[PDB]
């Protein structure tokens, strides 16, 4: 018995209380380095100047501010999508000032949700379980890596990134917002639709099998006492449930076979995630959504506004004023 | 014929009888009488086989041109022309193009070469014409078993046959590199130091100059 | 930093100590797998041969 | 390295390299003894080292003194391609600035956290 | 700060030829069937 | 092979870069030296390098 094997083994192993596996070697140190970083910068990162034009903003709680208006500001706008590790600068106070932290932190999260989707995976394979729980979880990474990776490369600045943080969020979508018309896309249309019939189809699905539960416990326990670990017979009667939704909508419109189900509700959320993802990786190479503007004409010429003119007219509310001081010429190009 | 794979050799193509017996013969020359060729010193008594003399002449020819490789390699970078001439750099060290090395060379040394080989094959001969029965390259006693010089051959039969092979192979192959390194050559006016050396360096067109930053 | 640069080693000696940790890896899964040549399962991933 | 060497080196050569910023040598120590009307058509101004006056305690006495401090904008500023007419009034070269690159956004960081902006400039 | 960078070039070539030489290591056949 | 023929010695390619202009002009000498054109392979995909 040699070492090597006997590490593999334990790496491999299916009884530790946490599973390591070959890509948890990827996925701790990562992530591991992610979040103490992203701890202490949160804390007590000094400002940070973001489009490069010396006047630096403050997102550390030591700063003044607050869980919310506290974030990780992206990297600096001169540096561009140039990769800006700690040793390239001469000091880390200069790193700090050129929001070095951001890309150490977004490149490092980024690894660590890829090695995670690979670590569901080998757990899936040791398990003897059919493998493909990590295909649903590449939705939230490609939205993920779309926001934080993606963008960045099409637009050509990491500054352009979303920034940590819940208010650097919220200017993140505005901004969008008005360079993009993210709305009228119709990607965002699918999102949104995905997210609805996610939260509503879990709601139904919810109140079906919980309504429908086995009378086996009195009035003061827990209905939930009812169930116990490693039962061999369904605690829920299907034939009610289905009897129920099929009076209350259509008898044909009804679903039976339960894995087909669970299919469905697999599949609906999964799949807008990924449309939207793609909608936000179009678009940042410059796909925007529908613009309706001024299509409305009387025969005279004159133009009728509709309700997509007043988007725009908001578009433009918010495209005069974001990053005020930093453009010089009257195209953002 | 594993060698030509889709293909069939010689209607009496050996297997055996020279260890590269892989069946690579296409247009088989084995086949044809491969005697005395225009009286090559014709004897019609145990004159080895014909198929046997085509293979002392693949070694001899491997065997030299095994050795024309290292004299293309060694005057530029083994010992980077061992010259050390009394006098008269040209035809010396100087020239490391090793066709311009025997374009000033005297007749002197290529006699003393020419002769060299001269005995050689006066000795091979003289084996060969008696060394009936099994001819086996002219072998007599070079390196032979015998041994008839120092470190006389201390091997087993199964080395043997793997050192057979060895040879037969290594000569092959430089019989392709010693054309390859000519080739190259003639048709570079340089040696394979040359151009070898500037392509596993950075072209001086190119160097991102030298990191001068603070 | 955007000096090209083969890989991204810049002195010698970042070259020469990536090296050590990746000899150290080879050597010890050659511990466990060294004189190996044949042993042909001839099936579909099974590999079950050690 | 002199001008007479960066003339050779091409673009993609020079790029990243950080040598942008410095200021090419001067060999050969002579004198020019400029001809009236003559100026100066190119003119690089490298600082090699930063200082902010501050206050600061030696042995229980404060006094101004300048403080070492660290530039936080990476390689912004050196100034160069200054031109600029040289008369000579009472037989006194003056160099008289016109126009060309003369100012450049400086960051600097003093010892405690504080950041010093300032335009490192010259002009008129 | 070239240590640091060295430090770190070691740290990543450690792990990654520990996943590359992981997965190398007969994965397939660790698995719930033999 | 095919391409390089044709850029080579088949009419030639459209070279922006080209003298005078872009037009088709024919690549007499592509570049051979194998650390120039793996430079390209192993350098880093961040901005300033491609
Ligand atoms: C699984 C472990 C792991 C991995 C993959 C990384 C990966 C990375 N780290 Mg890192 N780090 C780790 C653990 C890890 N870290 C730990 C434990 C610490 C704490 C000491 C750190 C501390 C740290 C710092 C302080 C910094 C990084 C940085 C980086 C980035 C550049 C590093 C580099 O150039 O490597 C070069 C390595 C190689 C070239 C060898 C790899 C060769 C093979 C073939 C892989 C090829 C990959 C290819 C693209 C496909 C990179 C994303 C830097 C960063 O984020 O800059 C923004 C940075 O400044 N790391
Ligand atoms: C009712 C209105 C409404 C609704 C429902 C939505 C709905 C949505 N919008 Mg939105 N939007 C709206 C109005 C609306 N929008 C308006 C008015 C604007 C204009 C201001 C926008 C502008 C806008 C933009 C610009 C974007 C969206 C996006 C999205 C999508 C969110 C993607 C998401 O969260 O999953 C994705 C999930 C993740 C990213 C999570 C990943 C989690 C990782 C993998 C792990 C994290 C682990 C964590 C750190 C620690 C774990 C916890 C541990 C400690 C226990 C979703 C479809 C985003 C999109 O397109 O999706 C990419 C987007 O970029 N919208
Ligand atoms: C009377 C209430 C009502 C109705 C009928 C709709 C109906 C619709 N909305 Mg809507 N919406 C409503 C209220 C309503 N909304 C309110 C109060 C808000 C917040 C202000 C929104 C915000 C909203 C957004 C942001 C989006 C929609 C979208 C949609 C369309 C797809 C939604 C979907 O399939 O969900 C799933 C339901 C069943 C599967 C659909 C026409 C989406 C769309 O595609 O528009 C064309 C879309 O992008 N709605
Ligand atoms: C002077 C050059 C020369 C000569 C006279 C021969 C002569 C012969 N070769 Mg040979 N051979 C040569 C160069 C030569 N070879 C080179 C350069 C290679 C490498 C490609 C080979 C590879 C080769 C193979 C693989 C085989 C021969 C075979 C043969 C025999 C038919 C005959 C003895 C065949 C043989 O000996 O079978 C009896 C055979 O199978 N040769
Ligand atoms: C001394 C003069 C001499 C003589 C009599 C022979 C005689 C012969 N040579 Mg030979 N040879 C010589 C010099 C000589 N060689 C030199 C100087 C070289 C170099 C070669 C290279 C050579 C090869 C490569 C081959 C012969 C072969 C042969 C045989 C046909 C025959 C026995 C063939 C056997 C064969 O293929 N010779
Ligand atoms: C076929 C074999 C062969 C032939 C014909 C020559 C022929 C020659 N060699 Mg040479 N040489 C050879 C093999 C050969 N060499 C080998 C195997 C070595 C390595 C030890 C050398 C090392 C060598 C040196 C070091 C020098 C020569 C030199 C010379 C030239 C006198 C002459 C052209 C000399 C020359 O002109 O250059 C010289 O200085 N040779
Ligand atoms: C791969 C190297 C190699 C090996 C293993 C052998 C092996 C052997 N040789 Mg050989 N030989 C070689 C290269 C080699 N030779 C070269 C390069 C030459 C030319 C100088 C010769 C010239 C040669 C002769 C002349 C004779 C042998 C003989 C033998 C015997 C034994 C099988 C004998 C049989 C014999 O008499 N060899
Ligand atoms: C022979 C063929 C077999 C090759 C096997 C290798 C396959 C790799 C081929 C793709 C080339 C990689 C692109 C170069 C990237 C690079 O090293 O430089 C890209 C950068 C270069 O790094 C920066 O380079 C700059 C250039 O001047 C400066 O030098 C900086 O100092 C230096 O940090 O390196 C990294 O940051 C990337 C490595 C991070 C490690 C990620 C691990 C991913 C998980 C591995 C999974 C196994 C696969
Ligand atoms: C007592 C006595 O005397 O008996 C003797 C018997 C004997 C047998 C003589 C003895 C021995 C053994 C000996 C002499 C063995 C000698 C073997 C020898 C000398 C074998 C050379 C091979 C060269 C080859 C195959 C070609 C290589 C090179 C090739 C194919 C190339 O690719 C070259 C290439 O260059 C080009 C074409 C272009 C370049 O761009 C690229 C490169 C560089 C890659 C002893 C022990 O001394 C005793
Ligand atoms: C020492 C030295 C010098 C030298 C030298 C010298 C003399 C070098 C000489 C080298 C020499 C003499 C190199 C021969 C090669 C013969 C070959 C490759 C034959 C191939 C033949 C082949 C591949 C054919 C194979 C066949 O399958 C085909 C194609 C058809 C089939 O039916 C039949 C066969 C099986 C046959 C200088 C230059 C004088 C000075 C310098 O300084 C150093
Ligand atoms: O950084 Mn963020 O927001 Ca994309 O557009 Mn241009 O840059 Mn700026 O402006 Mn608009
Ligand atoms: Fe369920």
């Amino acid at each position: 018995v040699s070492l090597w094997e006997r590490f593999c083994a334990w790496i491999t192993s299916t009884e530790n209380r946490l599973y390591i596996g070959w890509f948890g070697c990827l996925m701790f140190p990562t992530l591991l380095t992610a979040t103490s970083c992203f701890i202490i910068a949160f804390i007590a990162a000094p400002p940070v100047d973001i489009d490069g034009i010396r006047e630096p903003v403050s997102g550390s709680l030591l700063y003044g501010n607050n869980i919310i208006s506290g974030a990780v500001v992206p990297s600096s706008n001169a540096i561009g999508m140039h990769f800006y590790p700690i040793w390239e600068a001469a000091s880390v106070d200069e790193w700090l000032y050129n929001g070095g932290p951001y890309q150490l932190i977004v490149l490092h999260f980024l690894l660590g949700v890829s090695a995670y989707m690979g670590r569901e995976w080998e757990l899936s394979y040791r398990l003897g379980m059919r493998p493909w729980i990590f295909v649903a979880f590449s939705a939230p990474v490609a939205a993920a890596s779309a926001v934080f990776l993606v963008y960045p490369i099409g637009q050509g600045s990491f500054s352009d990134g979303m920034p940590l943080g819940i208010s650097g969020t919220f200017n993140f979508m505005l901004v969008f917002q008005a360079e993009h018309n993210i709305l009228m896309h119709p990607f965002h249309m699918a999102g949104v639709a995905g997210v609805f019939g996610g939260s509503l189809f879990s709601a139904m699905h919810g109140s079906l099998v919980t309504s429908s539960l086995i009378r086996e416990t009195t009035e003061n326990e827990s209905t939930n006492y009812g169930y116990k670990f490693g039962q061999e017979e369904e605690t829920y009667n299907i034939v009610a449930a289905h009897g129920y939704f099929g009076r209350l909508i259509f008898q044909y419109a009804s679903f039976n076979n339960s894995r087909a189900l669970h299919f469905f509700l697999a599949l609906w959320p999964v799949v807008g995630i990924w449309i939207t993802a793609m909608g936000i990786s179009t678009m940042a190479f410059n796909l925007n959504g529908f613009n309706f503007n001024q299509s409305v004409v009387d025969s005279q010429g004159r133009v009728i506004n509709t309700w997509a003119d007043i988007l725009n007219r908001a578009n433009l509310g918010i495209e005069v004023m974001h990053e005020r001081n930093a453009h010089n010429f009257p195209l953002d190009l | 014929s594993p060698r030509a794979l889709p293909f069939g050799s010689a209607p009496a193509t050996l297997d055996g009888s020279l260890v590269g017996d892989v069946g690579f013969d296409p247009i088989g020359f084995s086949t044809a009488p491969f005697a005395s060729f225009n009286n090559p010193l014709y004897k019609e008594g145990d004159f080895m086989s014909d198929l046997e003399w085509l293979r002392e002449a693949e070694l001899t020819h491997g065997r030299i041109a095994q050795l024309a490789v290292l004299g293309f390699i060694w005057p530029a970078l083994f010992g980077t022309f061992p010259g050390n001439e009394n006098f008269g750099g040209a035809d010396a060290f100087s020239y490391v193009n090793p066709l311009e090395a025997i374009t000033h060379v005297p007749d002197l040394a290529i006699y003393q070469i020419v002769g060299g080989m001269a005995w050689v094959e006066y000795q091979r001969v003289i084996r060969i014409k008696e060394q009936g029965k099994n001819r086996v390259s002219g072998d007599i006693g070079l390196g032979y078993p015998g041994g008839w010089n120092p470190f006389n051959l201390n091997y087993s039969p199964e080395e043997y046959a793997e050192k057979q092979l060895q040879e037969i192979k290594h000569c092959r192959l430089a019989m392709i590199g010693a054309f390859g390194l000519f080739f190259q050559a003639l048709n570079s006016g340089t040696d394979i130091v040359s151009q070898l050396s500037p392509a596993f360096a950075a072209p001086d067109y190119a160097a991102k100059a030298g990191y001068f930053l603070p | 930093a955007r000096f090209a640069n083969g890989k991204p080693q810049s002195i010698e000696a970042k070259y020469i100590m990536r090296s050590p940790a990746e000899w150290d890896r080879f050597m010890r899964f050659m511990d466990r797998y060294a004189e190996a040549n044949g042993l042909g399962f001839s099936s579909x991933x099974x590999x079950x041969x050690x | 390295l002199t001008k007479s060497q960066i003339n050779e080196l091409s673009y993609l050569q020079v790029k990243g390299t950080g040598l942008a910023n410095r200021c090419a040598e001067v060999v050969g120590e002579d004198s020019i003894k400029p001809k009236p009307g003559a100026k100066l058509v190119d003119m690089c101004i490298e600082p090699k080292a930063w200082a902010v006056e501050e206050e600061v305690g030696k042995a229980g006495k404060t006094e101004k003194k300048f403080v070492n401090s660290k530039v936080m904008t990476r390689q912004t500023y050196t100034l160069d391609a200054i031109e600029g007419p040289i008369t000579v009034d009472g037989g006194k070269i003056t160099f008289s600035e016109k126009e060309g690159i003369d100012y450049a956004a400086t960051t600097v960081q003093l010892p405690g956290g504080e950041r010093v902006p300032f335009l490192f400039t010259v002009k008129d | 700060m070239l240590t640091l960078k060295i430090l770190v070039y070691t740290t990543v070539i450690f792990f990654v030829s520990l996943f590359i030489f992981g997965f190398l290591s007969s994965d397939p056949s660790r698995n719930p069937n033999r | 092979f095919l391409l390089v023929i044709k850029a080579m010695y088949l009419g030639g390619v459209y070279d922006t870069w080209a003298p005078g202009g872009g037009d088709v002009r024919y690549i007499t000498t592509p570049t051979l030296n194998p650390i120039v054109i793996f430079g390209y392979v192993f350098r880093s995909p961040f901005g300033g390098d491609g």
